């Protein structure tokens, strides 16, 4: 409940391959939030985009809700955020930039697949950390 | 008591087990990439994976990591068993299928 | 063929030199 | 900080209020945003030089 950072319903706008089969870069603008812009590259083999459909993007940190060093999947059966979500990410937010005033850009790199999401006031949700998972459901 | 074939590397294993490099000698690619898969089928592995270090020495250097429940040893004597019972379904499909024809 | 040659013959052949 | 409506101290302050900080007026909304947005610490500026 209180660990998503973001939450809303994009219409994707564009969703074009540049020279790519199997990553899109869509494009998709907010409903209700007509400020708030949204660029992604998605993995359209495992969650298909098309064009003018509806997006609902989640930004969470620890979506779940010893020192082995290496990550490790949760249980199957676990109570967890995702059960409700078709695509999920793992990334960072690595840049913070201001686009104009009240207006901000925020980028997160979910392993090289990018996202540049924009909007105005976020500025105790969105912080520049590792622990940032991307849900998309159609 | 063959004690030359297979080594534990103690520079690449970790503390109370769960990491561990086995030096295999006389073996390659065959049981390495074999192996590995029966291996990675195990739940508790999480890493698994070998590498032939140079082609000129016959030699397989095979890395297992788990979680804390057990040890890589474990994991490697669990793959290699697993590995027989596999070997031992193929052999008895074959042998009845040769039979019946 | 369809006749098992392993199950009557010793394999000396697969011991290790 | 300036086009936040904040204070822009690129100048050392000097004043009879000097000592407290400038930035409690604002209320905790731009600070954040501007923590957002850009953060130099000390640590930061003393490990670069």
């Amino acid at each position: 409940m209180s660990n998503t950072l973001f939450d809303d319903i994009f219409q994707v706008s564009e969703v074009d391959p540049g020279r790519y089969n199997k990553v899109c870069r869509i494009e998709a603008a907010s409903t209700t939030q007509d400020q708030c812009k949204l660029t992604l590259d998605i993995n359209v083999e495992l969650f298909p985009v098309a064009a003018q459909d509806s997006l609902t993007v989640t930004i969470a940190s620890s979506l779940n809700l010893s020192a082995t060093r290496s990550w490790r999947p949760p249980q199957a059966g676990d109570r967890s955020l995702a059960d409700d979500y078709d695509y999920v990410m793992y990334g960072t937010a690595y840049k913070f930039e201001e686009v104009s005033k009240d207006l901000i850009a925020v980028y997160y790199s979910f392993g090289g697949l990018l996202m540049r999401l924009e909007g105005n006031y976020r500025n105790l949700n969105n912080l520049k950390q590792e622990n940032a998972y991307l849900l998309i459901r159609r | 008591p063959d004690r030359e074939k297979i080594k534990l590397l103690t520079q690449a294993t970790s503390e109370d087990g769960t990491s561990a490099s086995f030096q295999i000698v006389e073996e390659d690619h065959t049981l390495g990439n074999a192996l590995r898969y029966v291996i990675m089928k195990n739940p508790d592995v999480e890493f698994c994976g070998y590498s032939i270090p140079h082609p000129s020495e016959n030699l397989l250097n095979i890395r297992i990591q788990t979680y804390g429940e057990t040890t890589a040893v474990d994991a490697l004597q669990k793959g290699l068993k697993d590995l027989m019972d596999l070997c031992d379904v193929v052999e008895s499909k074959f042998t009845e299928k040769i039979k019946s024809m | 063929v369809s006749r098992d040659t392993w199950n009557t013959k010793n394999m000396r052949s697969l011991e290790p030199p | 900080r300036k086009s936040r409506g904040m204070l822009g101290l690129l100048e050392p302050p000097a004043k009879e209020l000097q000592g407290i900080d400038p930035d409690e007026t604002v209320p905790d909304n731009v600070k954040t945003s501007v923590s957002q947005l850009y953060r130099i610490s000390e640590k930061s500026v003393r490990k670069f030089l």
